[PDB]
């Protein structure tokens, strides 16, 4: 769609979805590697 | 082996409805039937591609159970005859099976472009399809 | 003879007396100018989205394939305990997660040698050459080949190419809303899709959606 | 209701008087036959205006008398 | 020129152009000047045609099973009032070959089909002869007016081939429509006040009529 995809590349619009992307992330990671305080992995 | 042999019969009768079409065709509206020149074509390897599939899972079952199923009707039963028509399915006729279908179909994907400068077409594969189904 | 003739202006619209976008002159195949919202504006994006639905309704009719012909060799009595929504929890060998990264891997190389079609159309060229032979260039998506167009169909033997590409895009627009049936009525009603059909043909009047 | 009682007399001439005091009275488009004036508008707000009037004073009279 | 309640204002787009023109635009709802959407004086005499014409519908379809059913000629089982026939779940219910929500599928279904078209046609009225509908759009594309298409298929007799003959009978069209929208709104409001049907209700008020309109909000 021409000129949406303008507009989602706007800074806010493009912002709140790296954001919600980002932060879904941490969450699911937190969910799955809860309560971490250190990198044992090496 | 409990409902797969008992529809063993197809395997002749399932190439057989293309060359009754097109000896009902031909014979009858020859415009109409090669105006739709390279479907029957494609229905005779369908169907033979159906028998293929048929033939190697009655292969697979041969090759896993060691069984012979003799899948037999009445045909005339008036004296002395009581005559059979039915299907006997040994390895023998898994290897024929296989041996007429596979090399039907790739015959029949060779004869799409054969007789595709031909004017005699479809009464050839009419001919290919009843020949199938004798085989078979 | 193979050219990828258009629709012509006056042509059947998904809606009649409505006016067809600009965007939607009749160029690719199944075209009746369904655009309510206009997604397919940008023709650099209209061509991907072409591509798109080419490659899911093709997936989209295998699929609806693998779902109602062996469910049909269940009821003759061939394949036991047959259910298609529970067929990928059901046991086989390598875990399903090791059948997983294979599927990747494999259909990865597959579907990056089409992407590699989509992006630049000659790069990954097939149907190897031969002596005073001219290949004739494809188009994306319809790559024609010896191994995808062996019998010749595609640049127009049986009928015209683009009303085949039309028959391939309809057809399969109707597997796509049939595997959307199979997504969703296995779950609103937690049974066979062959089983809802022979549900609903018994009473159509009380057996539909509304009774679940 | 109950034609003829107190209710209903008290409230028949609280309209009928609110529609003679805006036709031939000092309360005062629409193009109806009658000689002067008094449209459905003003008819229908005389009416409104009687009822009030009528509300007003049966509702007195059974709150006391 | 017969005016009822006339204004003003109605007298200047209400002149002679539409079927039933006597003036009665009080509020003012079909004023050219400043129009959009669905307040429009196009629009809203195809709404007073159409919505006559299902309420004709209406009328002679929701008394008739109750005009037979006191005198024969039907069921007892289907001769429910209109409200107890499904379309009110709260005031009754029959039971038809199909539950009441496959019917309204059936419904949307087929009236979509039906008034799609019509909308089309309203919007461009060369539209709905152009394509393919099995055949039958060879009738559904003369439309002159649109809400008087008058073809093979909804006008197969003349009735009205003169102009004479078809404003009278536009004026028979729209005053029997309009005669059938009040007697909805009498079917309405009578069921909700007595909850019993309209022959009923014509019934106890012929024979007897005592407590005719006294019988205010009671069932
Ligand atoms: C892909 C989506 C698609 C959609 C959303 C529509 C939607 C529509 N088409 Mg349609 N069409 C679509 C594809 C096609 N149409 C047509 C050819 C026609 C014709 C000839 C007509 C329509 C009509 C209609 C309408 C009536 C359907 C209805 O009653 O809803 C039913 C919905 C429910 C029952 C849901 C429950 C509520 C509606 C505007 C009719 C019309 O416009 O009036 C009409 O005459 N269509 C073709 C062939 C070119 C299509 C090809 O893909
Ligand atoms: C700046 C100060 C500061 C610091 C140092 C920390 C530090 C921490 N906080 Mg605290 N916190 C802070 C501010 C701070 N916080 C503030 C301001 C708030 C209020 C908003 C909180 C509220 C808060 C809560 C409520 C919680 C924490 C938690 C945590 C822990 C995070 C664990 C986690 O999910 O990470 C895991 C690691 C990641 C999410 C990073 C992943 C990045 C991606 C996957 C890329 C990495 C791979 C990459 C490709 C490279 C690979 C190498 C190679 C192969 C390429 C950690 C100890 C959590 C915890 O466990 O408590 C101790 C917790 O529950 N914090
Ligand atoms: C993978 C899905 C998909 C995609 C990408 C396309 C893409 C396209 N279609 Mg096809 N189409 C599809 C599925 C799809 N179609 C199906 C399933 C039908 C039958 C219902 C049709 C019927 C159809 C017609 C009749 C026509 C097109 C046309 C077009 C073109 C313009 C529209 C566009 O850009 O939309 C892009 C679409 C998407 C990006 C997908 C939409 C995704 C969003 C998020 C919505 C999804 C939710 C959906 C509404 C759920 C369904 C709910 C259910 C109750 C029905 C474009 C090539 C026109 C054309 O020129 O043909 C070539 C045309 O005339 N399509
Ligand atoms: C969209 C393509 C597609 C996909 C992803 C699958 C995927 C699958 N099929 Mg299906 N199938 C398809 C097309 C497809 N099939 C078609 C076109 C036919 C014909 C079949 C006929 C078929 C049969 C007869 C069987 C499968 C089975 C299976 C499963 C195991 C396959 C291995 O081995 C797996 C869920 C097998 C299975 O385990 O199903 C429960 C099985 O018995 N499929
Ligand atoms: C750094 C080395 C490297 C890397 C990372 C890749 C990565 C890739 N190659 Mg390439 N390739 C390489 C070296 C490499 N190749 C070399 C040295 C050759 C010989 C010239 C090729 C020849 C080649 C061909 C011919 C093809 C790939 C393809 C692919 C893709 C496979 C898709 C997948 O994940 O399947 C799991 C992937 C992007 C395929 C692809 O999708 O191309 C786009 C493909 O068709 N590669
Ligand atoms: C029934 C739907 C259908 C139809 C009508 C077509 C039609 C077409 N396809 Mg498409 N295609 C489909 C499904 C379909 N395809 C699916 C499901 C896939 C995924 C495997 C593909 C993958 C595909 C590729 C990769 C290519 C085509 C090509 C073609 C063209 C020539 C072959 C032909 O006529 O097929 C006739 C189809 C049948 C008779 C169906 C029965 C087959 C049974 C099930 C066996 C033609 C436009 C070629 C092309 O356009 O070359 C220029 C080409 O390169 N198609
Ligand atoms: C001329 C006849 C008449 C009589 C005898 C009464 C007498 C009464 N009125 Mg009524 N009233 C009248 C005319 C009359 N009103 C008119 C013309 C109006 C204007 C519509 C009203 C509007 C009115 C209101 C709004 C209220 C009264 C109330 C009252 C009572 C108490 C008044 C107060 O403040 O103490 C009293 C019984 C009050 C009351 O408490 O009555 C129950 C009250 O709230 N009257
Ligand atoms: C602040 C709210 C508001 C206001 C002031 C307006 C004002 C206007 N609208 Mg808008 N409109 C609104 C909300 C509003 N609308 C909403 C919410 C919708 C979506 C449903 C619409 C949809 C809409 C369309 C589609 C059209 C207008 C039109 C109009 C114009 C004339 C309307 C008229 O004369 O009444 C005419 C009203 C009627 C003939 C009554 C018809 C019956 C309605 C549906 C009953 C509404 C009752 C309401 C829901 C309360 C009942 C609650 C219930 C639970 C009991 C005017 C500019 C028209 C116009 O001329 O274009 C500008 C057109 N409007
Ligand atoms: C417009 C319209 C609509 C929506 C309906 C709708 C209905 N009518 Mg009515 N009806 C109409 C016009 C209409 N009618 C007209 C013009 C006549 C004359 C009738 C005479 C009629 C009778 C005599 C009966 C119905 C009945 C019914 C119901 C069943 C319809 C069916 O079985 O199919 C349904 C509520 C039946 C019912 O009550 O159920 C029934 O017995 N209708
Ligand atoms: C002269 C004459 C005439 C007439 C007369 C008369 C006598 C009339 C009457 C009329 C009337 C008689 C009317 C009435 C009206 C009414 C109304 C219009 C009402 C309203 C109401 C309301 C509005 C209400 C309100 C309320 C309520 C609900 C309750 C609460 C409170 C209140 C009150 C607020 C004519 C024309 C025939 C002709 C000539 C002769």
């Amino acid at each position: 769609m021409r000129d949406l995809k303008t507009y989602l590349s706007v800074a806010p619009v493009l912002s709140t979805l790296w954001f919600g992307s980002l932060a879904g992330l941490l969450i699911e990671i937190n969910r799955l590697f809860p309560d971490a305080l250190t990198f044992p992995f090496f | 082996m409990e409902h797969t042999y008992q529809y063993s019969w197809i395997i002749p009768f399932i190439p057989l409805p293309v060359p009754i079409l097109l000896g009902v065709g031909l014979l009858l509206f020859p415009t109409a039937t090669k105006n739709l020149r390279r479907m029957w074509t494609f229905l005779s390897i369908f169907l033979l591609s159906i028998v293929m599939i048929f033939s190697i899972y009655l292969s697979i079952q041969q090759i896993f159970l060691s069984c012979i199923h003799q899948n037999v009707w009445s045909w005339t039963i008036n004296n002395e005859f009581s005559f059979e028509f039915g299907y006997f399915i040994d390895p023998l006729t898994s290897i024929m099976s296989i041996l007429i279908t596979t090399v039907g179909i790739l015959v029949l994907i060779y004869s799409d472009n054969y007789m595709s400068h031909d004017q005699g077409y479809l009464r050839f594969f009419a001919y290919m399809g009843f020949f199938n189904t004798s085989m078979l | 003879s193979s050219v990828c003739e258009p629709l012509p202006p006056d042509r059947p619209l998904w809606f009649p007396g409505s006016s067809p976008p600009e965007w939607l002159d009749g160029s690719l195949p199944g075209d009746f100018g369904f655009d309510p919202l206009g997604l397919g504006s940008d023709p650099d994006t209209l061509k991907w989205f072409a591509q798109a639905e080419l490659i899911h309704s093709r997936w989209a009719m295998l699929a609806v394939t693998g779902i109602i012909i062996p469910e049909c060799l269940e009821r003759l009595g061939f394949i036991e305990n047959f259910s298609w929504y529970d067929a990928g929890s059901r046991e086989y060998f390598a875990d399903s997660t090791t059948l997983f990264v294979a599927q990747m891997v494999l259909m990865g190389w597959a579907e990056g040698r089409r992407w590699a079609d989509l992006i630049k159309p000659g790069s990954v060229d097939i149907e190897p050459k031969y002596p005073h032979k001219v290949n004739p260039k494809p188009d994306v998506g319809y790559p024609g080949g010896l191994w995808f167009d062996f019998m010749m169909w595609g640049r127009g033997s049986p009928e015209p190419v683009m009303v085949l590409r039309t028959k391939e895009i309809k057809n399969g627009r109707l597997a796509m809303l049939a595997f959307l049936g199979f997504c969703f009525q296995a779950t609103y009603t937690s049974q066979d899709p062959i089983e809802n059909l022979m549900a609903h043909l018994a009473d159509p009047g009380h057996c539909n959606v509304f009774s679940a | 209701d109950f034609i003829g009682s107190s209710t209903n007399l008290i409230m028949v001439t609280s309209t009928t008087l609110m529609l003679f005091a805006g036709r031939f009275g000092l309360a005062p488009g629409l193009q109806t036959g009658d000689p002067a004036g008094f449209t459905l508008a003003d008819t229908l707000a005389c009416g409104t205006v009687g009822h009030i009037i009528g509300v007003g004073v049966v509702l007195g009279l059974k709150n006391i008398g | 020129r017969p005016l009822w309640f006339a204004s003003s204002q109605s007298l200047s787009y209400l002149d002679g152009s539409l079927p039933g023109d006597y003036g009665f635009d009080p509020l003012g709802l079909s004023d050219p000047e400043g129009t959009g959407g669905f307040i429009e004086p196009r629009w809203l005499a195809y709404g007073e045609i159409i919505n006559g014409r299902f309420a004709m519908l209406g009328a002679a379809g929701a008394i008739a099973p109750e005009i037979l059913g006191k005198a024969g000629l039907i069921p007892a089982e289907t001769a429910l009032p209109w409200f107890q026939t499904g379309v009110i779940p709260p005031a009754g219910t029959y039971t038809y070959w199909a539950d009441n929500y496959t019917l309204f599928v059936l419904e949307m279904a087929l009236m979509g089909f039906a008034e799609h078209r019509r909308l089309q046609d309203w919007y461009n009225p060369g539209s709905m002869g152009k394509q393919y509908f099995l055949g039958l759009e060879k009738g559904l594309a003369g439309s002159g007016n649109p809400a008087y298409p008058g073809g093979p298929f909804f006008n197969p007799l003349g009735f009205g081939k003169d102009e004479k003959s078809l404003k009278e009978l536009k004026l028979k069209e729209v005053k029997n429509g309009r005669l059938a929208m009040l007697a909805i709104l009498g079917y309405f409001i009578q069921g909700l006040v007595t909850g019993v049907g309209p022959y009923q209700n014509l019934l106890d008020h012929l024979a007897d009529p005592v407590n005719n309109n006294v019988l205010t909000s009671l069932k």
